[PDB]
């Protein structure tokens, strides 16, 4: 249905600042030159003159970043948010010799951040209008999850970008000023929920599930992919990069309250194991030989070398991602020893509630 | 019967019908010869006879032990000696007081 | 549908003066409900292992003592679980996690995790420890009063809903005081 007489009015008092006298007297005008039309046509033509008739082209949505989730219908993305950061744009020779480009930049809104990856032409068709501080409008893209727990907005050939579009959740979007590093904050598992972001919980570990390693850049320790069609390994950052070997350690915490799947990452898993990530793809290589598969591999080597792990007391500071069929897992970014003088202070507060002091 | 638990006292609470103990303090002396050790845990001094472990003079250890009582003396027989040197040992004496006030008070208030 | 139950960071003197419940049912687990109505799956205790593991030749079992001052408990593995009894050896401060198991009428723990801890640890330990047991008290403390006045009817369940208390926590009452009947006579 066409918008109404009011309508056009509103529209055009928000995109050319007229007050709604100003837009009457205009519109009287084009009804003086041509009688036959309605006092909604008319609004339509001195529109369409104003250049703001282009209104058909509506495409609203409320989708948040936190809503995003990895393997979606890229036709059901629909979201905004304001450019933070700007990484260098790289380039990758492809299988044919023509070289592509790759570039990201780190998008924000009310709820949470995601990394949009642009992809060959859509890299010299935005990157360079793109400026930090401007609200883009992300439209059919696929979407992918880092191991950090951040969603990936890739901009393909089908994907397409509006820059500085005409909608509500733009206002909602805090300013660059506003916004502050969020630290970790303590949560027990008992209250642990699917989509938490930045949460220390300190527990024990109560049972080893893998250790195995994946390739990974050798600049930013992100995981790389292996596009077949070209035969190289492309970080979504660095472009073109050799991979290097980084670890995984898949285990369980349990803080009396509750259970949860925790997985570490590179020098924080290797800091824990003890064991370098190249012995470890060492360890793998034999297991794999042997006719286990890539994770009974992993799962033996958890088992039979890493089980003095168990029962130490360790903290670990990460966001909690829900997964199609592992449930919930707490990817864990970093771990400390337990701050015994600190991890007291806790107890004692709560022993104040109780009525003991 | 099962093993006697190594009740955890001071070397000044230490009752006469205790047989194996739990203190905790730091060496003053030692004695390579006699194999035994002097303990300080702020409240008296004992002897500990060790085994072959011997610890260094002013490090803070805990020593599980059987108490030998008999004509040459009251001294404690070590068995386990652990290290204690990075022990908050005001954190020790602050639950060592809660425990003696709450944990004799919740002990009787569900029994049926 | 997969549930894993949490580990409680108990006593080893309520573990051993505790009640095992051995679960007919295959999807039911072994559990131990303590003197205070604590229904416990997995134990979580910290102590000095007393005595040098006693390992078999053929490796088919490991055992160990640990003593946390409340209580001695045995703690043990089977087939591949013996590599847990390896790595503690006699006057080490560990912290054992596992289930409860009783075997010829004493309770004991099938090990699941043990790893050598920092004398703090022990401290802290002690500081949960004795958290968890006036917090649990304190609960079940109104809770027997509205098991004595009404018992398990749907009235005293809307009663302790608003009291903040568990429902299942009612019913680990009436399944101790059943256990305690049995005992007197
Ligand atoms: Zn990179």
């Amino acid at each position: 249905s066409v918008l109404t007489k009011d309508r056009i009015i509103e529209i055009i008092e928000r995109k050319t600042g007229m007050s709604r006298e100003e837009i009457e007297e205009e519109i009287r005008k084009i009804m003086e030159e041509d009688p036959y039309l309605s006092e909604q046509g008319a609004a339509a033509l001195l529109a369409e003159r104003l250049g703001i008739d282009l209104i058909e082209k509506e495409e609203v949505s409320l989708m948040r970043i936190s809503e995003l989730y990895p393997g979606m219908d890229p036709r059901e993305v629909n979201v905004v948010g304001r450019v933070l950061k700007k990484y260098p744009p790289r380039e990758y020779t492809r299988k044919d010799g023509s070289v592509g480009r790759v570039a990201s930049l780190i998008i924000y809104d009310d709820s949470g951040r995601a990394r949009v990856v642009l992809w060959d032409a859509k890299v010299s068709e935005y990157y360079n209008k793109i400026e930090v501080g401007d609200v883009i409008k992300v439209l059919d893209a696929q979407v992918k999850e880092s191991l950090s727990g951040l969603p990936e907005l890739h901009i393909n050939f089908r994907a397409r970008i509006i820059l500085n579009p005409d909608d509500p959740r733009v206002e909602m979007i805090p300013p660059l000023e506003e916004v502050r590093v969020a630290t970790y904050t303590r949560k027990k598992i008992k209250d642990i929920e699917a989509g938490d972001r930045f949460v220390e919980v300190r527990g024990t570990i109560a049972k080893v599930y893998r250790v195995l390693t994946y390739d990974a850049c050798p600049e930013c320790k992100k995981k790389v992919d292996y596009d077949e069609g070209l035969g190289v390994w492309i970080c979504p950052e660095h472009g073109e990069v050799q991979p290097i070997k980084m670890t995984i350690l898949d285990f369980g915490l349990d803080d009396g309250t509750g259970y949860i799947r925790v997985t570490l990452f590179g020098d924080d898993a290797e800091e824990l194991l003890g064991v370098s990530p190249e012995e470890i793809a060492e360890k793998i290589k034999e297991l794999e030989e042997s006719g286990l598969t890539t994770k009974e591999a992993a799962r033996k080597l958890a088992e039979d070398e890493f089980y003095n792990i168990i029962g130490r007391e360790i903290v670990v500071r990460g966001n909690v991602i829900e997964d199609r069929f592992l449930g919930l897992i707490l990817r864990a970014s970093s771990w400390e020893d337990v701050d015994y003088r600190r991890e007291i202070e806790r107890i004692k507060e709560e022993l104040e509630k109780l009525g003991v002091m | 019967r099962r093993r006697k638990p190594a009740v955890e006292r001071k070397i000044s609470e230490i009752r006469e019908e205790d047989t194996r103990v739990s203190l905790i303090g730091r060496v003053i002396k030692v004695d390579k010869m006699d194999y035994m050790f002097w303990l300080d845990d702020g409240t008296g001094v004992a002897i500990i006879e060790s085994e072959s472990d011997l610890p260094k003079v002013g490090q803070v250890v805990r020593v599980i032990g059987r108490i030998i009582r008999n004509e040459e003396g009251i001294h404690i027989y070590a068995e386990v000696i652990q290290d204690f040197s990075d022990a908050d040992l005001e954190a020790l004496e602050e639950i060592r007081e809660l425990e003696r006030k709450l944990l004799p008070r919740l002990e009787g208030e569900i029994v049926w | 549908s997969k549930k894993r139950m949490p580990a409680t960071r108990l006593y080893i003197k309520d573990i051993l003066e505790g009640y095992f419940v051995k679960s007919e049912g295959d999807f039911e687990p072994n559990y131990l409900i303590t003197k205070y109505a604590r229904k416990v799956y997995r134990a979580k205790i910290v102590g000095t292992v007393v005595r040098e593991p006693l390992i078999a030749e053929d490796e088919t079992y490991g055992k160990f003592q640990v003593d946390d001052g409340t209580g001695v408990i045995w703690v043990l593995g089977f087939r591949d679980d013996t590599k847990f009894a390896k790595l503690v050896r006699k006057g080490d401060l560990v912290q054992v996690i596992g289930k409860i198991a009783e075997w010829r009428d004493d309770k004991q723990i099938l090990v699941e995790g043990v790893s050598k801890v920092h004398p703090n640890m022990w401290i802290l330990h002690r500081y949960e420890t004795l958290k968890e047991k006036i917090e649990h008290i304190k609960k079940a403390k109104i809770a027997l009063e509205i098991y004595n006045q009404y018992g398990i009817t749907a009235k005293s369940k809307v009663i302790a809903k608003n009291k903040g208390i568990e429902e299942e926590l009612l019913e680990v009452i009436d399944e101790l005081y059943g256990i305690m009947m049995e005992e007197r006579s």
